[PDB]
């Protein structure tokens, strides 16, 4: 099958048939770090949740970021938007901080108690008439009801295709963060006023030449 | 049958089935079939343009005197410009190019005429397609692809000649060779340079340099200068 | 600042122990040739002393009344006052590099038990064995957490022990 | 039976002649494992090829640069190729890293997997990337000619042919790195102080090789 | 050449070969970076 | 069957059923037939929108060459009044599409489910459904006399060239600067001197 190098041996626990249908499986563990079942588990719900806050946040860098290159959206750089925000606001960050740590952790918890149990916040009762949407679709890390609001999910025969769509997108977008947090410190500058260099001059300014990345040249 | 060494055997894999084959393929380049196909149509091809290109230095220094063929890129005038030749130039032959290559990699799928669904060429060999290409015909074919072959070798050998005799005398092959015949003795390769291991002497390139067309001065370097005498 | 600890780029011991160390290294270099090389092994002294005291002024060091750079350790105190990277940050290195030196040990001790002769292969090292352990050591807080939480870090009671246990 | 590099000796238990330019040359058995043999009979053909590479362009911009046409000595030709260009060095270091990582990755993991490349998993080729034998890639990418198909035992010519033009080509590169550390010149200005002199302009004259 | 990579596997042949490369590393890095106290 | 290209083999998912079968898929994008369904419809929604596109390209420069309330440019049709603000006209625009086109992807999803009209209950499509051609009022005319192939194949045609004169307006536009029939009118004033090489290399 697919892996991440032609030729190298997948490693016995990332081929099973319960390590081979999860999503975008390439046989890379080198680390070896996914060999006990429960905490590959684990790991595959860490990759999910740091794939759509990675999505989420670089879409938040990239089109407010290509779109203040075009007329609208006078927006500052993602380096510099916390502060022109936080002058902009009614609170300070401190309060807004609390505030979001009560609200992420509600909902941040739900979720860690449907990871330690499938089958958990169906309880009735538990909730006033949320609690029954509140269960998971037989699949962890991939909720229903209220969650998916077009019913994208129910048709069975796309949903591979979404499944692997997702995780390469999330993964792509990881780098994409890492590579917006290294890029603001070896220049300074803006990840479109990255690219408008290195479309202006490919061959002269790059990570060879920035005098940080590698210093030995 | 004759040979390119009377008296040698030829290598195993030359019977004598191909049209021009006397046995010569001392690397053995030959040695496979596949390959054999594609060399034998780039032999054709070469041969062919060759002979057009023999025949066009020839005629063009007969008709037209005063214009050096290896000038002629430079000082042609048209109202054509040279991006709209190189333009017409590209799209007809990626064309016909692609037409013959695809005759070559799938044998026989482009008879049709495309345009006109009436016209289809008949079947054929590789290489040597006929029809409306081959018209009228001298002879049998038999012998007519060993001309073939025999002349567009001959003229690949005064191809590489020309180009030679222009970097090293500047001149054309009719001027060349009514050098050769006024001094005979003095005017060879061999009366204008030699390699002694006290020094070594070359002839003078009389292309002179990177030539200047309209603004763009064209890099005109003369064939492994280095490596000539 | 912190302890009544002024800050080494404000401190003036510290500029009088630069400046006698440029004297005593100058005292040295005048008793030589211009372009020798005793002269230019002093002035690559030289310049390596300003280079580090520029470098300890700089990185917000707190220098007593002596003029000598004092470290901070207090995790809460260091990341207030900007002191991090002299305590906090070399101790979860070392951590970190300490527990890869213990994990990548004890994995290859659980490898080479399962043999014919386990105290064979801790005299003679198994060489790609002991290379695979050690690059596949680099998640070792994953993987040592992972064991803490299924119960196989620990041995159980069949260990040995005395007859009053 | 068969030339050995020392006549008299047996050739070692491990060196059949099976090799292309097997002639028992190996007095500190460094190859006694196969796989070992094996892994440096690929390294072997890798240094071989580079070498009569490399040693080409040495004698090629060598006779350039004696007659005047401009060329730099080889000691010089990064420099000033770095120069008159506008290139700029660490990234043409790290786009040949870029691209010999990749082809190179691609030579191990065929080393280490011996059929594994032809998968299909880069672009579309499959049996393109698959070898031949160790060291001996020939499909048609690498072997479009196609010599290595037809005629075997011509094939095996050329494979002592390949060897032994490859061995001359190291100790031919060795040469060219030695002698311009001894002589400080360019190899073809060297080669004409020895056809002006040959009695007197040597190695045994430069006050180096020789220190007596 | 089997049983001197085996004489080469001991314990104090890697034990030199393996605190040569460790030593040597340390050495390179306080020489390319001269006198680390803090980060 | 005519290919793209005649003598090359053709993909086995490309049957000649879809309108303009000429088994163009180096990339091989449409392997599920699924997604072919969606790339079908997708195709005869961008090709459509491009025909009424060029043709609203064409048409009024065409007529403002020649003997009526504004001769400007299609790119500089969004500085024009238009008795009202462009923010309220993209308002309705989205409204009215939106009814529209949540209609037609109802009918993609289940044929044969969005027929008839929910206002006037006995105004209604045949049964013909063919998602992607309707039928019924959207062929007032009395067309699909000559079955329906030739047709479908001239639209699709039609189609490809009109996507592909788009993207021409939006790149020719972004090089040349200026207008397209004025670009047509120097290709035909001197070809040998205005091709895409010379403007290229004018730079
Ligand atoms: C393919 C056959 C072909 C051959 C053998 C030549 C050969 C030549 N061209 Mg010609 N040309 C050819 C096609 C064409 N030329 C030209 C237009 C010109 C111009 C304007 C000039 C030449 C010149 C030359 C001469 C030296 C160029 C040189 O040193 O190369 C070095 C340059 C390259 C190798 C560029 C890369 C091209 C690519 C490999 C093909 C030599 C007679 C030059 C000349 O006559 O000066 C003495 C010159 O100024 N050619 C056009 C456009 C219509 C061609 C297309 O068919
Ligand atoms: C979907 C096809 C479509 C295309 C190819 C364009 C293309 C364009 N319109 Mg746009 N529009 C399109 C749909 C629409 N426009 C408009 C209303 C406008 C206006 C009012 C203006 C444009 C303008 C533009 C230009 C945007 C350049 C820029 O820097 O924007 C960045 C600036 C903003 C996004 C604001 C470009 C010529 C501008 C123009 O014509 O200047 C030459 C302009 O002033 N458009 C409406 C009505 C809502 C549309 C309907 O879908
Ligand atoms: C375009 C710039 C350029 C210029 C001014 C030169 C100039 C020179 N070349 Mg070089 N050459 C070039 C590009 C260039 N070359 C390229 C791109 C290649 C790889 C194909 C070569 C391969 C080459 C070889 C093998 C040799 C030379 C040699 C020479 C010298 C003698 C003239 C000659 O033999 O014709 C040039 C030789 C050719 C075979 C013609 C190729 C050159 C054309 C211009 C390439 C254009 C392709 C490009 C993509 C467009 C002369 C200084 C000779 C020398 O003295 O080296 C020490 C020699 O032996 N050249
Ligand atoms: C090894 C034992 C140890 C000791 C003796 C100290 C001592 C101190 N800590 Mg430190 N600290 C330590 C380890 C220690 N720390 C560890 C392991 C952590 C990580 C959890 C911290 C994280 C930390 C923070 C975030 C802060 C301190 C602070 C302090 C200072 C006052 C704390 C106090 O008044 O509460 C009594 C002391 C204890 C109960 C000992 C344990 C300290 C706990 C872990 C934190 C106590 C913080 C305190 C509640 C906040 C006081 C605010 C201040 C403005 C009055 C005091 C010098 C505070 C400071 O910077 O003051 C200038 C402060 O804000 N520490
Ligand atoms: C010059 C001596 C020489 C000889 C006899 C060979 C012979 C062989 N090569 Mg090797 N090769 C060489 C040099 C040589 N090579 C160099 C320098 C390189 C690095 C570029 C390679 C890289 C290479 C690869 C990647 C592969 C081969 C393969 C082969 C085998 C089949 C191809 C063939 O028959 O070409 C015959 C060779 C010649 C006729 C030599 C021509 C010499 C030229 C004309 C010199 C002038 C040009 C120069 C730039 C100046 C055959 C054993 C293939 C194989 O093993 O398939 C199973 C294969 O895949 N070779
Ligand atoms: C056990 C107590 C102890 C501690 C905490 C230190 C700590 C230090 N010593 Mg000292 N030293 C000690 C004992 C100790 N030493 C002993 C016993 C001797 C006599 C043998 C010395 C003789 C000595 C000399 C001569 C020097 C030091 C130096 C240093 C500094 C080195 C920083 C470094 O190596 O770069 C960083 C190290 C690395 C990057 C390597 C780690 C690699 C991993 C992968 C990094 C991971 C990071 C995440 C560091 C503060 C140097 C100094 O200048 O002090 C200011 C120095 O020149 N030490
Ligand atoms: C963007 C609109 C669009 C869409 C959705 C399609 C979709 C389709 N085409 Mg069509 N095609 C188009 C534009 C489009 N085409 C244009 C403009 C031309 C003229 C060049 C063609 C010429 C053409 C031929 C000759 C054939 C098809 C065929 C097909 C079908 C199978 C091929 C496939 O799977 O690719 C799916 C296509 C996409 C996913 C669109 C990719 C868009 C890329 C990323 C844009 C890149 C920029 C661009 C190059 C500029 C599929 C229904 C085959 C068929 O069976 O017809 C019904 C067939 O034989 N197409
Ligand atoms: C010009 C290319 C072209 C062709 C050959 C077709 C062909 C077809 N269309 Mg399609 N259609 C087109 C463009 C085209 N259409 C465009 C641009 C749109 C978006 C408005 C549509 C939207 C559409 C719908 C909603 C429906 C059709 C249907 C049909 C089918 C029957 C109707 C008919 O025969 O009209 C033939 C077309 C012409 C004779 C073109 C006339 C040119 C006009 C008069 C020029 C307009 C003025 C111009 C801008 C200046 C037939 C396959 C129907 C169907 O499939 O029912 C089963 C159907 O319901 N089409
Ligand atoms: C797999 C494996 C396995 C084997 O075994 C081994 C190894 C190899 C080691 C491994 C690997 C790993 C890796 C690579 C990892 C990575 C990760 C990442 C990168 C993440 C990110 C991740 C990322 C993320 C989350 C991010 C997110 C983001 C965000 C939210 C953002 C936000 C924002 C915005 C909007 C803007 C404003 O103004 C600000 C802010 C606030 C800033
Ligand atoms: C066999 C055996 C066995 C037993 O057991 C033991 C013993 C005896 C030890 C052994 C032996 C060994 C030996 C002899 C070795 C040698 C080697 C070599 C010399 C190599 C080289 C090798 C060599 C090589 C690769 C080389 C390469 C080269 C090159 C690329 C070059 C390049 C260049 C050029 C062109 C020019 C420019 O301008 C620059 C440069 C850049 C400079």
């Amino acid at each position: 099958r697919q892996s991440w190098l032609p030729g190298s041996q997948i490693p016995a626990h990332l081929d099973t048939p319960a390590a081979q249908a999860l999503a975008g499986n390439f046989g890379f563990d080198p680390l070896g770090l996914g060999k006990d079942p429960v905490a590959l588990r684990w790991y595959q719900q860490a990759e999910l949740i740091h794939c759509r806050t990675a999505m989420a946040g670089v879409a938040g860098i990239l089109i407010p970021g290509l779109l203040t290159k075009a007329g609208a959206l006078n927006v500052p750089e993602w380096y510099d938007a916390g502060k022109v925000a936080i002058e902009n606001s009614f609170a300070p960050w401190g309060s807004l901080l609390a505030v979001q740590l009560f609200l992420c952790g509600f909902v941040e918890a739900k979720r860690w108690q449907d990871i330690r149990k499938p089958g958990s916040q169906g309880e009735p009762g538990s909730f006033l008439g949320f609690e029954a949407s509140l269960k998971g679709t037989s699949e962890l890390g991939y909720p229903g009801g209220p969650f998916d609001p077009l019913g994208l999910s129910k048709e069975a025969d796309k949903w591979a295709d979404w499944k692997l769509k997702e995780v390469k997108n999330g993964r792509l977008a990881m780098l994409a963060f890492l590579g917006f947090v290294a890029q603001k410190y070896a220049t300074g500058a803006g990840p479109v006023d990255n690219l408008a260099a290195h479309l202006k001059d490919p061959w002269h300014v790059n990570y060879a030449t920035n005098g940080v990345s590698l210093p030995f040249l | 049958r004759p040979l390119w060494l009377p008296g040698s055997t030829p290598p195993a894999h030359l019977k004598g089935d191909l049209p021009g084959d006397f046995g010569f393929d001392p690397l053995g380049l030959g040695a496979n079939a596949e390959s054999l196909k594609w060399f034998k149509e780039s032999e054709l091809v070469h041969s062919r343009w060759a002979m057009a290109a023999v025949a066009g230095i020839l005629v063009q220094e007969i008709v037209r005197p005063d214009v050096f063929w290896y000038n002629a890129g430079k000082e042609v005038e048209s109202p054509l410009g040279p991006l709209g030749l190189l333009a017409v130039e590209f799209f007809l032959m990626h064309w016909v190019e692609v037409r013959r290559w695809q005759d070559l990699r799938k044998p026989g799928s482009v008879d049709q005429d495309p345009i006109f669904s009436q016209y289809k060429l008949p079947p054929h060999e590789v290489g040597y397609p006929g029809g409306v290409f081959a018209p009228f015909i001298p002879g049998d074919l038999a012998e007519l692809k060993v001309k073939e072959i025999k002349n567009g070798r001959l003229a690949m050998l005064a191809f590489v000649g020309f180009v030679m005799a222009a970097q090293v005398t500047g001149k054309g092959p009719i001027a060349a060779l009514q050098e050769h015949l006024a001094d005979p003795w003095g005017t060879t390769i061999f009366s204008k340079a030699a390699v002694v291991p006290g020094q070594a002497v070359a002839p003078p390139c009389k292309i002179p340099a990177s030539v200047s067309y309209k603004g763009i001065e064209i890099p005109t370097p003369c064939f492994l200068q280095g490596l000539w005498p | 600042d912190i302890a009544g600890l002024t800050p080494c780029s404000e401190s003036k011991a510290y500029a009088k122990l630069e400046k006698k160390e440029l004297k005593t290294l100058e005292k040295r270099l005048k008793q030589y040739e211009a372009d020798s090389a005793p002269a230019v092994a002093l002035k690559a002294t030289m310049e390596r002393t300003k280079a580090r005291f520029a470098n300890y002024a700089k990185a917000g060091l707190l220098c007593g009344n002596d003029g000598l750079p004092h470290l901070i350790a207090d995790p809460g105190l260091a990341l207030k006052y900007g002191h991090a990277g002299e305590v906090f940050i070399p101790t979860f290195g070392f951590l970190y590099v300490a527990g890869y030196i213990g994990y990548v040990g004890r994995q290859y001790l659980i490898a080479v038990k399962g043999e014919a002769k386990p105290t064979d292969k801790e005299i003679i090292i198994d060489v790609p064995l002991a290379t695979k352990l050690a690059w596949q050591g680099a998640g070792w807080p994953l993987a040592a957490v992972q064991e803490l939480q299924r119960g196989t870090l620990l041995e159980k009671e069949e260990n040995i022990t005395v007859s009053p246990r | 039976v068969r030339p050995v590099w020392f006549p008299g000796n047996p050739p070692p238990a491990h060196l059949d002649g099976s090799l292309a330019g097997d002639y028992g040359f190996d007095p500190l058995f460094l190859g006694q494992e196969p796989q070992t043999l094996k892994w440096y009979v690929q390294a072997e053909l890798v240094h071989g090829r580079f070498a009569m590479l490399g040693a080409a362009g040495i004698i090629l911009t060598s006779i350039g640069a004696k007659v005047g046409l401009g060329f730099p000595e080889w000691y010089d030709a990064g420099k000033v190729v770095v120069e008159k260009n506008n290139i700029d060095f660490p990234t043409l270091m790290v786009i040949q890293f870029y691209l010999m990582g990749w082809a190179e990755t691609k030579r191990w993991y065929d080393f280490k997997n011996p059929g594994s490349q032809a998968d299909g998993s880069f672009l579309g080729f499959t049996e393109e990337f698959k070898g031949l034998e160790n060291g001996y890639p020939g499909g048609r990418f690498f072997d479009p000619m196609g010599l290595s198909r037809g005629d075997a035992a011509k094939y095996q010519e050329y494979k002592q042919k390949e060897v032994k033009n490859g061995r001359l080509a190291m100790i031919a590169c060795l040469g060219f790195a030695a002698q311009y550390a001894a002589t400080g010149k360019g190899p073809l200005d060297n080669l004409a102080d020895h056809l002006a002199d040959p009695n007197h302009v040597n190695f045994a004259t430069n006050g180096v090789s020789i220190p007596i | 050449m089997k049983d001197f990579t085996t004489y080469l596997s001991t314990a104090p042949v890697i034990a030199t070969i393996w605190f040569t490369f460790t030593a040597g590393l340390l050495i390179e890095i306080n020489r390319y970076f001269p006198d680390p106290l803090v980060f | 069957l005519p290919s793209w290209m005649p003598g090359a083999d053709l993909p086995g998912y490309l049957n000649g059923t879809l309108p303009g079968d000429f088994g163009f898929d180096p990339l091989y994008l449409g392997q599920d037939p699924v997604k072919l369904k969606w790339y079908a419809q997708a195709e005869l929604m961008n090709a459509r929108f491009a025909m009424l596109a060029v043709a609203g390209i064409l048409v009024p420069e065409l007529l403002s060459n020649i003997g009526p309330g504004a001769g400007v440019a299609w790119y500089d049709a969004g500085k024009f009044e238009y008795f009202a603000p462009a923010s309220s006209l993209f308002g309705v625009q989205m409204l009215l599409f939106a009814w529209v086109e949540i209609r037609r992807y109802q009918d993609f999803v289940k044929p044969g489910s969005a027929n008839q009209d929910p206002i006037f209950t006995n105004n209604k499509l045949p049964d013909g459904n063919e998602p992607g051609y309707p039928g019924g009022i959207f062929d007032p005319f009395g067309w699909s006399k000559g079955d329906i192939k030739s047709l479908k194949l001239k639209e699709i045609k039609n189609g490809r060239l009109a996507m592909l004169a788009f993207a021409g307006f939006i790149g020719q536009a972004y090089t040349t600067g200026t207008t397209p029939l004025k670009n047509l009118s120097t290709h035909l004033a001197d070809p040998w001197s205005t091709t895409v090489w010379q403007n290229d290399l004018a730079r």
